[PDB]
């Protein structure tokens, strides 16, 4: 009535809030497992003592996993331990025997802990580094892109059944991607001054692009083209216009290393100490 | 009449959980995914927990009504220069329409600096004057028939901040004749590269022409 | 209600099953003759019947075509 | 949900969205039915809103208070009126997405959080860099041809939205010093 | 609605002509369906399931009768019927080729043996 | 019980099918409705799933010892021989949701296919591995059981083997 049904139409809250939550269906074993599994235990008389249970409807855990992936937090389900989700041993649906679920959602909460890595990556670079800035830039163009088909499986809650085995499906291109940045980054964190750092990050892009020369050296190619834009840009204002700046020193020529200038370094550097030697006639 | 009825399709919103017979049923609607009248719902509850907080004393009797077209018209009336039911001499709606409200309010006082049809150059400053606010009445129901509620404070933005450099300008003490003559011209080396060059130009400029006669 | 619609729902899969075993026979009956020939049949109908009338029009709608 | 949000998002305060200085924009946080799951696309949304009410604040502050006249020149002067100028067109990007938003909203009022959030963290980047930029300039007192320089050193930046944006209001700001060198030499 | 108009249906569905176009043919429709509103038979919807199934497997169109070996599974899963012999028995009368001897296979049960 | 059954097939099988490192997805849990003979059906069935689980590790870490640019294109063909073995498992929870009468048989006889096409990949996958064939050699390993002799190892160790060819292609550029 009145106020207090539109609360209850247009509200989920059954796990965001304390009641147990309730769907009317069909029941009767293929969709009451959860039940028919403590009535089976009961019954062989354990003597009792069951799982925590509070039992959320099924289509919620994939609203909810849309969430972690698309990157926001504050979920009840996949609970945070310091900041790394974990699943969570106090709900089921109404089925998976409360043992395969804790399988199935520790599997999408891996793939979480890389996502929430990758976003406090981007978190900690706004609160330059010439290379570190340039890879959190091609990491977040990726993460719009990435962020917007969560958005459009979220609308169409609303507008088909939803269920894990078809949302894992769904996002297999995506969850092959998350696993190669796992590697990536492994390198970018092993780092001591800014210009090696750096130039071991690089360098392992600049590897593994000549590893497969699929959709991972796509990605591993727009990690690569928006790194060396700074260095690009401060090879060209070193060259033409004769002076060298590179203060702090992470210009990666000091007047591991990348071979991506190496066989043409000594005319570079002979190119723009010279233009400096034009200057002063 | 039943195989009439029968002919119809069925809906989707299959759910995992019925395997007797899933068509659909909805399984609890998001909050902001049923907008429009969710919206004035949650803003008038939450002006009645506000009231309750503070026991009747917050009350402000119609907390929806005027809803956007007439409160767009209201703005309207006010953006002419006359003042409204609600100024005397949604919640947030006071915010945004304090912003234009004042705006009309220091219309209104350029207007009633207009009133004349005591100093020569004055007058002919004056009749300067009204050359801008015949253009601030007749830009109002030319651009905005009845359009969106913050296209309005948008589009009157750059137009009504140069209105408010015009009231700091008028005194509504206020200097007349030769003085005000100067007057303007030390407002001219003031400020030079704004938005109100043209402005001040052109009021400086039949400032004196009634002085150059002489 | 919703049972008002469960009801509706559940006549309709059954004569699409029924539409189907209709299609892999391929009598030339469609879903709007069989709308009538489903409805005379709850009342009580002798079959033998019906089909003795369908038989006789089914070549009289061809020397009145 | 709906036009509160995005007049919070404009500047211009709400009673839901309540601003502050000491915690930004802060939704009311009491309603017992607002999802946990909103909560943190409203608090990543209002970081947006608050820096643009930082934007309107410092350019009604300083610019259109006075006819151009303290006398500190981080405070006052031309060039900091210019950089107000120049930044109001900086922001009308924003005001087209914003305008946009309303119109979808009009259409279907049944969008998700989720949209907003997508669409306009665009403009999630470029709000921090030029915060520093307008807070050295305001602390230190800087006069004259030296805010050219503080600006100047961040529009060569690596992230391009921030330096196409920059670069517009150094060229605002290049135009009041022509002005007068056009008449002094 | 009731019987007598829903046979006018009929008539008007087959037929390309209206109601009032046709007499002669709903006059013969009422001698026909006339003291035959009723199967004069008892049913046997098992043996008429068979008969969909010896008629497919002569037509050499074995598939099919595997595809309804499922249908009538829904038929019964479904289980909004009661008359599923008159329908299915109507079906069978009506045969059509998708594209012999009955006198020796069982027939309907007659009641002969019964004062009816 | 029809998603738990469907996740034993892939890859999440709870208490019920208890895995095994050996081989697993052992069951001893009783239930009236489940006839007492029909373990032996179900015993039958998680042969099946075996192999898929042991399939998803190898893919799980490609994608020294044994290395290459080979095991980063043969498991992608086998990504491809598996995904008619996806494509089924959706449809068939399709079809529980509206039929609730269908029982063991059903996911028995449709995928009775990969009861050939499982094992005999599988041996491949083993011979690879106990062996040594991780460098260009990885073609005549495939090659001779391609062959067959039952039709779904015949169709698919081609659709691994096209990628593996398609490699020898990039190495016969670069150096021809």
């Amino acid at each position: 009535p009145d106020d207090r049904s539109w609360l209850e139409h247009h509200v989920v809250h059954q796990y965001w809030t304390a009641r147990p939550s309730q769907f009317p269906h069909s029941l009767h074993l293929h969709s009451n497992l959860a039940a028919v599994w403590d009535q089976h235990l009961y019954s062989s008389d354990p003597l009792y003592v069951p799982d925590d249970r509070v039992l959320v409807t099924e289509t919620q855990v994939i609203r909810e996993t849309l969430w972690l992936l698309s990157g926001v937090k504050k979920l009840f389900i996949f609970q945070l331990i310091d900041g790394k989700v974990t699943v969570r041993n106090n709900i089921i649906v109404t089925h998976l025997t409360h043992s395969c679920l804790r399988s199935v959602l520790e599997q999408i909460a891996a793939y979480g802990q890389v996502v929430f890595r990758l976003q406090e990556f981007i978190d900690e670079v706004m609160g330059p580094f010439r290379t570190y800035q340039a890879f959190m830039w091609a990491l977040y163009k990726y993460f719009i892109s990435f962020k917007e088909e969560l958005a459009e499986i979220e609308k169409c809650i609303i507008n088909t059944t939803i269920t894990l085995a078809i949302v894992v499906d769904k996002l297999a291109p995506r969850l092959s991607q998350l696993k190669v940045l796992h590697k990536v980054f492994s390198t970018g964190v092993a780092e001591t001054r800014n210009v090696v750092r750096a130039s071991h990050l690089l360098n392992t892009l600049y590897k593994a692009i000549l590893e497969y020369d699929e959709q991972t050296v796509s990605l591993l190619f727009s990690l690569w083209v928006e790194t060396v834009r700074p260095y690009l840009q401060t090879v060209d204002e070193w060259i033409v216009h004769g002076h060298l700046w590179d203060g702090a020193r992470e210009f990666i020529i000091q007047r591991t290393m990348v071979s991506f200038l190496k066989p043409v370094l000594k005319q570079i550097i002979m190119a723009g100490k010279s233009m400096q030697l034009l200057k002063n006639l | 009449l039943w195989e009439a009825a029968l002919t119809y399709e069925a809906s989707k919103r299959r759910c995992w959980e019925r395997v007797g017979c899933p068509p659909g049923h909805r399984e609890e609607p998001y909050l902001t995914e049923a907008g429009r009248d969710a919206f004035d719902k949650f803003c008038r509850l939450h002006q009645g927990e506000l009231q309750l907080l503070a026991g009747g004393v917050l009350q402000a009797p119609q907390p929806v009504l005027v809803k956007e077209c007439e409160l767009v018209k209201d703005v309207l009336n006010v953006l002419i220069g006359v003042v409204s039911a609600t100024f005397s001499l949604p919640e947030s709606i006071s915010s945004l329409l304090s912003e234009v409200a004042e705006y009309g309010t220091c219309y209104t006082r350029l207007s009633h600096f207009s009133l004349q049809p005591k100093g020569l150059v004055f007058q002919a400053f004056t009749s300067g004057l009204r050359r801008y606010l015949q253009y601030y009445r007749a830009c109002v129901l030319s651009t905005p028939p009845t359009l969106s509620l913050l296209t309005i404070g948008f589009l009157f933005k750059k137009l009504g901040r140069q209105l408010r450099y015009l009231a700091e300008l008028c005194g509504v003490a206020f200097p007349t004749g030769v003085k005000l003559l100067s007057y303007l011209y030390q407002e001219a080396l003031h400020n030079c590269s704004n938005e109100h060059y043209p402005v001040l130009l052109s009021l400086l400029k039949t400032s004196c022409e009634p002085y150059t006669r002489f | 209600a919703a049972a008002a619609a469960a009801n509706l729902n559940a006549v309709r899969e059954t004569m699409d099953v029924l539409l189907e075993i209709s299609r892999i026979l391929n009598t030339g009956l469609d879903m709007e003759t069989l709308s009538i020939c489903v409805r005379l049949c709850e009342q009580g109908i002798n079959p033998e019947a019906l089909s003795s009338v369908i038989k006789e029009l089914r070549k009289a709608t061809e020397a009145l075509k | 949900m709906i036009h509160e949000l995005l007049l919070a998002l404009s500047g211009y305060p709400g009673s839901i969205f309540t601003w502050n200085k000491r915690s930004g924009l802060q939704v009311s946080q009491d309603f017992p039915f607002l999802h946990p799951s909103e909560t943190s696309v409203l608090n990543r949304l209002c970081r947006l809103g608050t820096d643009y009410i930082r934007f309107t604040e410092f350019i009604e502050q300083y610019t259109g208070h006075v006819q151009q006249q303290q006398g500190q020149g981080g405070l006052h002067g031309i060039y900091l009126r210019a950089f107000c100028t120049g930044l109001d067109s900086v922001l009308q990007p924003y005001r087209q997405a914003l305008l946009d938003l309303e119109q979808e909203f009009l259409g279907d009022p049944h969008l998700s959080i989720s949209h907003v959030n997508y669409f306009l963290d665009q403009f999630q980047l470029l709000f921090p860099s030029v915060m520093v930029v307008v807070e050295q300039i305001k602390s230190q007192k800087i006069h004259g041809c030296q805010i050219l320089e503080t600006v100047y050193k961040h529009s060569c930046g690596g992230l391009p939205p921030v330096r196409s944006a920059l670069e517009k209001i150094l060229a605002v700001c290049h135009g009041v010093m022509y002005k007068q060198l056009s008449a002094w030499m | 609605k009731s019987p007598n108009v829903l046979l006018q249906n009929l008539c008007c569905r087959i037929l390309g002509r209206s109601e009032a176009d046709v007499a002669q043919q709903f006059q013969y429709a009422v001698r026909v369906i006339g003291s035959n509103f009723a199967p004069t038979v008892e049913r046997d919807e098992f043996l008429v399931a068979e008969k969909i199934k010896k008629e497919l497997i002569r037509q050499r169109r074995e598939a099919d009768a595997a595809l309804f070996s499922e249908l009538h599974r829904k038929l019964h899963s479904q289980g909004v019927l009661k008359n599923k012999w008159s329908i299915l028995y109507l079906l069978l009368s009506l045969s059509e080729d998708p594209r012999s001897y009955a006198t020796l296979f069982a027939q309907a049960l007659p009641r002969d043996a019964h004062s009816t």
